[PDB]
């Protein structure tokens, strides 16, 4: 007569843990010795990485190119003399920041089709009504529609180390390898009509600010429209209003010698992207990299300062504890 | 003052046995239902939010905001429909019966809902009255009837009423004789021992005979007749008038202890969510007042953001930040209280304790409402005969003193006489022989203002001196109906307040001949007498159903006089030694899994939102959400909301089979501690500290331009997705840091939460349907934990975020 399943009787089988001071104090020090190494090591590894920065915004009579913080509609050139005390070893990757550019907007982080910049056929004749009002110029759609791709940042920095003499040496700087390998190789792929370029853009009009339509960004095969590397890796927005987007890759060579070996260098730089307008300032930042990623000490003082504030706490606890 | 003829011939305008029990009419219950639910502040401000996404703009999908919605209106107002049906059909069986009337010279038999004041009823042996009679004759001489009053008293001793003199010889021969007669009565009055009237009764030509009436006279409602034929009565009071169905009062809306908790719990969080809405947008209009921050040539709106009026683009942005810190208060607390109450109330029916072998049945729950509130109860207003002595029960007495050293108050509601429900009373152990007996019953109050001094003797000089386990009271139905119905008379030195205050002094307290409106007025004054002591009633029979309705968790037994008083009981166990299992082991889970699921699902959520909001001032105050559209919407459902539902459906916070053999600890979630205002606000400081710790540790972790070995950035999506990790991570750890009962549903359902959220963060991600109009996550969670600083992040702020409840831990042990 009486339903007696151990289920529904209140009586399965339990666990019922017992944690208290005598069973968890040791974890107050197994905490402590496992975050005081860990921190030490990754405050090293984030202290022995070198790393520059470089504004070249102008703002000052007394910059090298402040003569092209309000110039002419034409190209501008700078010359931003910079010096390494002690060379680089490792690889180089070097950066371009920015100040004040809320690339993370609402308005603004949304101001893209990715059906189109997917490669489908249909879109690239009709693209969305989200990414306004850059939508269709011409009575005809834009190619990258969107604000996000329209105001690519457009500025071509070029590094020369000056020898011993005042011969300036260039550097090899790769442009291949600096956007997300997922996105490149599938999320961004170019039109399927057809195999040339120019003729999959038919009913297409470059973006308005833009000076170059999408199938001339870059002759190479592999880097010509809707893949470009510099392209992607800026239609990938930035998290903050301060960010700094990958931009060129410098190899180690075979040799022990630095990759950038120590001395003065030269910066000339074709000044194009124009942030004074919104109090903006623009740097190029010259950094290697090592296990853990670029130059950072805040994960250092965090691990350390949650170990120490752990063994302590634990010794404090112990004590106390044993006093009854 | 209510002139009734007999014969109802001349020398209207009252109700015709018509009992109305129910509240919703058939055809207007929804225009009532809705509105008795839509009133509420939380079941409105879901609308008005669900109004809102629909009209202005949704994050979300509006249907993932409003089919809750739906579920909570439909679920809730099915069970009132469904209870208020039953009651429908059970006056539906009350009325529409068979009641024999004299009509016209002859025996008509009509429903007795169409009985008219003023005509000769009749009554078979052994039938419920039909209405208040007035009894006239009877076959037999000598006018006597052997009423016993089982439904009104509850006590089954045969009454003897007699009948009219002069009528005796009234039997079938002529009583449609234009017999003449006139029953002048008083008001109805629900005393059901005093009745004043007199009869009229003309002769031949004309008579004077005045027979003035009293309460042997008085036939009542609900009273079954005893060794008679049949007798011959004229209904006097019939319809929500007689003294059966004067005694109701009704019944009122019961909400938990806990319902009231989580209403002010929205209504502080509902002034967060205000001023957060508040506070952000005024710092965008002051952030956008600088020329340059709107619109710098990158991004511009179209026309239409240009033209729309500044004062109405205002009220837009308030509305989408309502909108987006919507999730503050979550709709999805009640949709999970709804399914964990339904699965509750079936541990209290299939307990195989709850079964006598003799009746051969079990406990019954007929309201699924009121289980967080057995763990809360204060006081226990029995019931003498039935319930206590059935020669006391089983165990009646080791109940008793379990429910004194629990902290409850056990009272002694009865119906009996003072003689003998003083000895049982005796027996239960309710008066030990140390007791000093103030007793107050009308065999010592034969006055008016005496019972004035008596109470002040009694407080004044007496008691209120102080030695809390000597002095226990007594009272009557003729004693205390002055103290309560009079009560409007003295208001410098008010009679209740002194009555009151020698009752919740004493030990413990009786009461004799009492009425059953009187329990439900004692009933009525304890839940408001300084606060809101959780009151509890268990009666037996069809005359508690007041007290039972009056109380806040009316437990019914189900003994042998009938189910009238269990079918109208919030539960049901057939026995008394069964009112501690149920309320020392029953209350005491039920509460505690309620109290942490309420809190949990308050700070799951503002822990959630906070960083969508901290991130406001680092985006341009845009309402862009830090997360993705997917996350948002999975939280609540998948993410973490199974593991709480199946802790609050099975978790025993202390072992069941200690917490029987200890009735002391009943008396740690007495006064609703588990939900009070230090917890309350121990549960908003953890989430407000833990939702800024994963913030701004993120964000500083930000600081470093790459986190790959290979150099490569980091998106937007990227920190709404660190962020996620570690809030599902913390919010699922401190849960399974706090639950001690860890069945194999346990281990199960928690570690199955983090296991597919990972599934799904990957699973989501990593496939191009196309069905999405946007592309937003395709590769962000593969490509976040494809670094070796990101665990490491990761793992110092699941600690960084638990350091609080590991050192309460080890803090709230020691000492
Ligand atoms: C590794 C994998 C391990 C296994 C994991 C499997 C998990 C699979 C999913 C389990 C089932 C889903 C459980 C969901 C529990 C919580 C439900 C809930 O409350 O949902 C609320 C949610 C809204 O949440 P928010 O939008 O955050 O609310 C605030 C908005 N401002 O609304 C919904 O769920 C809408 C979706 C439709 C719900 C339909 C419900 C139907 C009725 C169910 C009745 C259940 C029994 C009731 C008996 C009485
Ligand atoms: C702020 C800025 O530099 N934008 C202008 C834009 O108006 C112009 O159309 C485009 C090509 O001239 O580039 C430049
Ligand atoms: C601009 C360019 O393409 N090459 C220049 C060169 O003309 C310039 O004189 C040199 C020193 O500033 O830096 C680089
Ligand atoms: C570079 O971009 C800016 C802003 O869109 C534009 O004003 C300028 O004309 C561009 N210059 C080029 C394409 O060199
Ligand atoms: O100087 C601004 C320049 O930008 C480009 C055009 O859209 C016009 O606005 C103008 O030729
Ligand atoms: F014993 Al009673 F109502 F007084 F059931």
């Amino acid at each position: 007569r009486p339903d007696n399943t151990a289920f529904k009787q209140q009586r399965l089988p339990a666990w019922q843990p017992i944690l208290t001071a005598g069973t968890v104090l040791p974890i107050f020090f197994i905490i402590g010795l496992i975050f005081i190494p860990i921190g030490i090591g990754i405050f090293v590894t984030s202290n022995n990485i070198r790393e520059i920065e470089i504004d070249y915004t102008g703002t000052e009579p007394s910059s090298p190119c402040n003569k092209c913080l309000s110039p002419d509609v034409t190209p501008c050139f700078c010359t931003i003399n910079f010096t390494l005390e002690k060379s680089f070893e490792g690889n180089v990757f070097m950066y371009y920041g920015l100040s004040n550019f809320y690339q993370n907007h609402r308005r603004y982080v949304k101001s893209r089709d990715d059906s189109q910049l997917n490669g489908d056929s249909s879109a690239l004749l009709n693209p969305s009504k989200e990414c306004e009002p850059y939508r269709r110029n011409e009575d005809k759609p834009i190619a990258p529609c969107g604000a996000i791709m329209n105001s690519m940042f457009n500025d071509t920095l070029e590094l020369f180390l000056i020898g011993q003499d005042s011969y300036p040496i260039p550097i090899a700087l790769k442009k291949k390898g600096i956007a997300w390998w997922t996105d490149k190789n599938v999320k961004f792929r170019n039109p399927p009509g057809g195999d040339n370029l120019e003729e999959r853009f038919k009913g297409t009009t470059k973006p308005v600010n833009w000076l170059k339509p999408v199938y001339m960004l870059d002759s190479d095969p592999d880097n010509n429209g809707f893949i470009n590397e510099d392209f992607i890796v800026w239609m990938r927005t930035a998290a903050l209003p301060t960010f700094r987007k990958l931009y060129r890759l410098i190899e180690r060579k075979s040799d022990l010698h630095p990759t950038l070996p120590a001395g003065r260098y030269w910066l000339n730089v074709t000044y194009n992207y124009p942030v004074h307008y919104f109090d903006g300032r623009k740097r190029m930042i010259l950094s290697t990299i090592s296990w853990m990623g670029g130059k950072n000490p805040f994960l250092g003082i965090a691990y350390i300062a949650v170990g120490s504030i752990s063994f302590l706490l634990g010794v404090v606890l112990l004590v106390i504890n044993h006093k009854y | 003052t209510r002139t009734v003829f007999v014969g109802n011939h001349p020398v209207q305008r009252f109700c015709d046995n018509r009992i109305v029990s129910s509240k919703y009419t058939l055809w207007n219950f929804l225009p009532k239902n809705l509105f008795e639910q839509f009133r509420r502040i939380a079941n409105f401000y879901f609308l008005i939010i669900f109004l809102v996404q629909v009209t202005v703009d949704t994050p979300t999908s509006p249907v993932t905001s409003g089919l809750p919605l739906f579920f909570v209106i439909t679920v809730t107002a099915i069970k009132q429909g469904y209870e208020d049906w039953l009651r429908h059909r059970a006056d539906n069986e009350v009325n529409k019966s068979t009641v024999y009337i004299i009509e016209n010279a002859k025996r008509v038999r009509k429903e007795s809902e169409k009985i008219k004041v003023g005509d000769v009823v009749e009554v078979q042996a052994d039938e419920t009255f039909p209405c208040d009679l007035i009894l006239l004759s009877s076959c037999t001489t000598d006018g006597t009837c052997y009423v016993t009053t089982a439904s009104l008293d509850g006590e089954s001793n045969c009454k003897t009423h007699y009948a009219v003199r002069d009528t005796i010889a009234l039997c079938t021969a002529e009583s449609i004789d234009t017999l003449r007669a006139a029953i002048e009565c008083e008001q109805p009055q629900p005393d059901l021992y005093k009745f004043v009237g007199r009869i009229n009764i003309y002769s031949n030509s004309l008579e004077a005979v005045a027979r003035s009436l009293g309460p042997e006279n008085l036939l009542l409602k609900g009273a079954t007749l005893k060794n008679t034929e049949k007798i011959y009565g004229v209904a006097v009071y019939t319809g929500m008038e007689t003294k059966m169905a004067l005694n109701y009062q009704g019944k009122s809306q019961k909400r938990s202890a806990v319902e009231k908790s989580i209403n002010a719990f929205l209504i502080v969080y509902l002034f967060i969510l205000l001023t957060k809405a508040a506070v952000c947008t005024t710092l965008k209009y002051v952030w956008q007042s600088t020329p340059y921050n709107d619109e710098p040539w990158y991004n511009q709106k179209t026309q239409k953001e240009r033209e729309t009026l500044k004062v109405l683009k205002m009220f837009t942005d308030f509305l989408s930040f309502m909108v987006l810190f919507n999730f503050i208060i979550p709709v999805s607390m009640y949709v999970t209280v709804e399914m964990q109450k339904f699965l509750g109330s079936f541990f209290i029916s299939w307990d195989k304790d709850f079964y006598d072998e003799e009746i051969n049945e079990g406990a019954l729950v007929n309201t699924s409402d009121l289980n967080e509130e057995l763990g809360q109860v204060d006081y226990v207003f029995t019931d003498k005969t039935g319930t206590l002595t059935e020669k006391l029960q089983d165990q009646a007495a080791e109940t008793i003193e379990a429910l004194h050293a629990a902290g409850l108050k056990v009272w002694v509601l009865t119906g009996d006489k003072m003689e003998t429900a003083k000895s049982t009373c005796y027996a239960c152990r309710l008066f030990q022989t140390n007791t000093e007996l103030l007793e107050l019953t009308t065999k010592t109050i034969e006055e008016s203002e005496r019972k004035e001094d008596r109470l002040h003797e009694l407080l004044i000089e007496y008691r209120k001196k102080l030695e809390h386990q000597e002095y226990g009271l007594i009272i009557d139905g003729s004693t205390l109906s002055l103290i309560l119905n009079s009560s409007q008379d003295s208001s410098s030195n008010n009679y209740k307040s002194i009555f009151l205050q020698i009752c919740m002094k004493c030990t413990a307290v009786l009461c004799c001949r009492m009425a059953p409106l009187q329990k439900a007025q004692i009933v009525r004054m304890v839940k408001n007498l300084k606060g809101s002591p959780i009151t509890l009633s268990i009666g037996d029979g069809a005359n508690d159903v007041s007290m039972i309705l009056e109380s806040h968790v009316g437990i019914g037994i189900k003994g042998k006089e009938g189910r009238q008083a269990a079918r109208n009981s919030d539960y049901s166990v057939p026995k008394f030694k069964h009112l501690k299992k149920l309320l020392l082991a029953h209350g005491h889970l039920y509460y505690v899994r309620i109290a942490h699921l309420v809190q949990y699902f308050f700070y799951k959520n503002l822990c959630f939102i906070l960083p969508q909001f901290l991130y406001q001032f680092f985006c341009g105050f845009s309402q862009q959400p830090l997360y993705d559209a997917a996350y948002l919407t999975m939280y609540n459902i998948c993410f973490t909301s199974l593991p709480i539902l199946a802790y609050s459906l099975l978790e025993q916070h202390i072992n069941i089979d200690t917490l029987t053999s200890d009735p002391r600890l009943y008396m740690k979630i007495s006064g609703n501690a588990m939900l009070q205002l230090g917890p309350f606000l121990y549960w908003t400081f953890l989430a407000a500290f833990e939702g800024t710790v994963f913030f701004f540790g993120t964000y500083f972790l930000f600081q470093t331009a790459s986190l790959e070995e290979n150099g490569k950035v980091y998106g937007n999506w990227t920190f709404g997705t660190i962020v996620f990790t570690v809030l599902v991570f913390t919010v699922t750890l401190k849960l399974a840091l706090d639950t001690r009962f860890w069945t194999w549903i346990n281990h199960f359902v928690i570690w199955g939460s983090l296991a597919f959220y990972v599934f799904f963060s990957f699973f989501w991600g990593g496939i191009i349907w196309p069905f999405l109009k946007q592309q937003r996550m395709y590769f962000v969670f593969a490509q976040m934990l494809s670094s070796v600083s990101t665990w490491l992040a990761i793992i110092l702020l699941i600690f960084i975020s638990l350091f609080p409840e590991i050192l309460l831990i080890v803090l709230k042990n020691v000492r």
